[PDB]
This record gives C-alpha cells, sequence and structure tokens, in this order.
C-alpha cells in the first residue's frame, strides 16, 4: 500500500457509508495514531495490512509496522500548528500559542482548538516541520469548550 | 475493517490562520486515558 510520508485519513466502511473515524502520521515506514481511533485494530492501505506493533491505552497512542518513532517536543514557549484533517474537508494548518494541562506527574502542553472527533489523530508540528504529539486525547472545561493534551510518544 | 488514504504533507505553512486561546488547567489522567478537571 501507500508507504509515502504524510498525514492520513483512517476510514471504516462498518457505520453507515464511509466514516472518518480518525487521523494518523506516516513516518520512516511506521504509522502512527491514537489507540482510541483504531481500537488497536489491523489497518488495510490499498492491497496492504498494517498490524499494530506497539500500544498503550493511558498514553492513547499506537504504532503499525513499527516502533514509534516521533520524538519531537513542544519548547514550551512558541507557538506551534495543529494541522487538522476533518471528516470530509480539506487538510488545513491552524497556528496557536498552547496552553497547560498541569499534573501529578508533570505538565504537558494543550491546544484549545475544537474540531470534530474524527480529526483525533492529527498532527501538532513546530516551526521545523517536526510532529510534537497528536490531537484529540483531552478535556472540556467551564465554558463548555475542548482543549486537547499534545501527546506524545517515546522513541526507544 | 478500517482504511487509510493520504491527506496530505506535514509542512509548517507561512501565514496560516492564527486562533485559540492558551488555558492552564490542572487535569488528572486516569488508567483508561482520560483526562479530567482536578478543581
Ligand atoms: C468533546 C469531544 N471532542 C470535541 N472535539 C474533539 C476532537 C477530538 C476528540 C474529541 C473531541
Amino acid at each position: 500500500g501507500e508507504t509515502t510520508d504524510g498525514v492520513y485519513r483512517v476510514m471504516t466502511r462498518r457505520l453507515l457509508g464511509s466514516t472518518q473515524v480518525g487521523v494518523g502520521v506516516m513516518q520512516e515506514g511506521v504509522f502512527h495514531t491514537m489507540w482510541h481511533v483504531t481500537k488497536g485494530a489491523a489497518l488495510r492501505s490499498g492491497e496492504g495490512r498494517l498490524d499494530p506493533y506497539w500500544g498503550d491505552v493511558k498514553q492513547d497512542l499506537v504504532s503499525y509496522c513499527g516502533p514509534w518513532k516521533l520524538d519531537a517536543a513542544w519548547d514550551g514557549l512558541s507557538e506551534v500548528q495543529l494541522l487538522a484533517v476533518p471528516p470530509g474537508e480539506r487538510a488545513k494548518n491552524i497556528q496557536t500559542l498552547p496552553g497547560i494541562f498541569k499534573t501529578k506527574d508533570g505538565d504537558i502542553g494543550a491546544v484549545a482548538l475544537d474540531y470534530p472527533a474524527g480529526t483525533s489523530g492529527s498532527p501538532i508540528l513546530d516551526k521545523c516541520g517536526r510532529v510534537i504529539g497528536l490531537y484529540g486525547n483531552g478535556v472540556v472545561i467551564k465554558n463548555g469548550s475542548y482543549v486537547s493534551a499534545i501527546t506524545q510518544g517515546k522513541r526507544e | 475493517d478500517m482504511y487509510i488514504e493520504r491527506a496530505g504533507d506535514i509542512t509548517w505553512e507561512k501565514d496560516a490562520e492564527v486562533t485559540g486561546n492558551s488555558p492552564r488547567l490542572d487535569v488528572a489522567l486516569d488508567e483508561s486515558g482520560d483526562f479530567s478537571l482536578v478543581e
């Protein structure tokens, strides 16, 4: 199937018509997405099959064909871009200054942008075009707005 | 049966639309990977 680096939609034909359940990143031959998008199922790419290789429900991440390859991190100061891929709509870059999720185990950058659930797995990038995490695991705050963590895995 | 379809390159775009605020929130992450607000 298609192994070219880039951002991809994750589709299913199990529901009505063809439905976009999420998004992912192909980098160095490995497909990266959030666990809640695929639930760890195998994926098809044309006539080819992508099998899960690593995953973790708590991190809400999964990699296919190989180990997690994305290791860039938000520098804690600069604006970033969400490369949003919404269902049925063209990929679009949105620039924003992240906020912060403060936890008992440390602080994480967060992006206050609200897209449909099927946009989960869209990449967040730095000024060098490096993926610093994936969008789509977050919280609903006081005024009812959605804020996503910038979720990044560990490159072994 | 899930399948993937290419949607684009991963590149920073100059003069992209700039929006979104930057909230600082106290959150908790449970064993199921769900975030919740801590008050
Ligand atoms: C409140 C749920 N929600 C809203 N927008 C989303 C985008 C990705 C994942 C979940 C989302």
